[PDB]
């Protein structure tokens, strides 16, 4: 049997030509699911708090992207930057310093196509959107979470940046994910949806432990994996061509738009990401 | 010409730390000199400041820990495009 989400995106250990940068919490890089596939950079810029719990979020997402048993792009390599503290909180300034670190690292030692996964959100930020726009215009692909606020993604960053691929979350019924009284964001700033409910992935509680997690971070990690597979098969794709491929291979009109507020139905793309055949 | 911006979600604001963003094409040498100029002008007015980081590569500018009382003065510095108060981001 296979996790529902991996079956959903399947219409080979792919994505080997791409490096995926992850800006998140600390990661248990020795977990059997991701050991040897995640390179922990010396980067750390986190605010003071208000090890197993500290690395929960990032370890799970690294597993979603490249994990041996439950990853999307099992051939992709990852590089992690710590911008979120033990409580999952970071700053816009720390995230800016991290994005700049990625660009500097690329200029010093260029490799293949880069995908940057931003599984975080804050309020609309002119500076964070501008830094994302500059990095995308430099040729780097950025994928971010739409946000878990059951709200218009245009009010959050980096979700609101048009040059970033912004991902909402859907469940096994292809419906928008509910997360307590909130749930996935929606609206015109969301590019597409992807599996983000009960996603089996690496658990930092033990070297071989697995846990199911839900959220737009998990949905964005699926899209970063799909992008790594698409770019590894067609490395010359521009960002515009990659976005066109993601839309082309997505499942269309399967989301029941009634879950979204009335005015957001026409503005929200009815697309669920999938791998090409 | 420069403008000031702060997070609309008031509980997510981090007052006391500001991202000073300079105009496109401002060089690292100009960003470092502008940062020193702010520090000197602030010290003349009795305020302590700290330059936490100098940006270059994506956006030119710097990160400064200082009282928001200095924002009107900082917005008059040469090359300033805008200033944004730092704010929180959260794992999704």
């Amino acid at each position: 049997s296979i996790p529902w989400n991996l079956e959903r995106i399947t219409p080979p250990d792919g994505g080997s030509l791409v490096e995926v940068y992850l800006l998140d919490t600390s990661i248990q890089s020795d977990h059997r699911e991701i050991e040897g596939r995640v390179m922990v950079t010396d980067f750390e810029n986190v605010p003071e708090e208000d090890a197993s719990k500290c690395d929960s979020h990032g370890t799970h997402l690294a597993g979603v992207v490249s994990g041996r048993d439950a990853g999307v792009a099992k051939g992709a390599s990852m590089r992690s930057l710590r911008v979120l503290n033990c409580q999952g909180k970071g700053t816009v300034s720390g995230t800016l310093i991290g994005l700049e670190f990625i660009r500097k690292s690329q200029l010093v030692q260029p490799v293949g196509p880069l995908v940057v996964l931003l599984p975080l959100a804050g309020g609309y930020s002119r500076v964070l959107n501008a830094a994302c726009q500059r990095l995308a215009r430099a040729g780097v692909v950025l994928v971010t979470a739409a946000g878990n606020f059951r709200d218009d993604a245009c009010l959050y960053s980096p979700a609101s940046a048009p040059e970033v691929i912004t991902v909402g979350a859907t469940n096994a019924q292809d419906q928008p994910v509910t997360l307590g009284t909130l749930g996935t964001n929606f609206g015109r700033c969301v590019d597409l949806f992807a599996p983000g409910e009960d996603i089996i992935g690496a658990s930092s509680d033990c070297s071989t432990c697995f846990v199911s997690q839900s959220g737009t971070s998990q949905a964005a990690a699926h899209v970063a994996g799909i992008a790594a597979m698409m770019l590894s098969a067609e490395p010359e794709l521009t960002l515009a061509e990659l976005r066109q491929r993601l839309i082309h291979f997505s499942a269309k009109d399967v989301i029941n738009e009634a879950w979204f507020p009335e005015d957001q139905r026409v503005l929200t793309p009815n697309l669920v990401a999938a791998l090409p055949p | 010409t420069a403008t000031f911006h702060r997070c609309a979600k008031d509980p997510w604001r981090l007052p006391g730390t500001y991202v000073v963003v300079l105009k496109e094409e401002t060089h690292l040498s100009q960003s470092e000199r502008t940062a020193r100029r702010l520090q000197a002008q602030a010290a003349r007015r009795g305020y302590l400041t700290k330059i936490l980081h100098v940006f270059h590569g994506l956006l030119p500018g710097f990160l400064v820990k200082m009282s928001g009382d200095l924002l009107e003065l900082a917005l008059k510095l040469p090359h300033v495009d805008y200033i944004e108060e730092d704010s929180s981001v959260f794992a999704q």
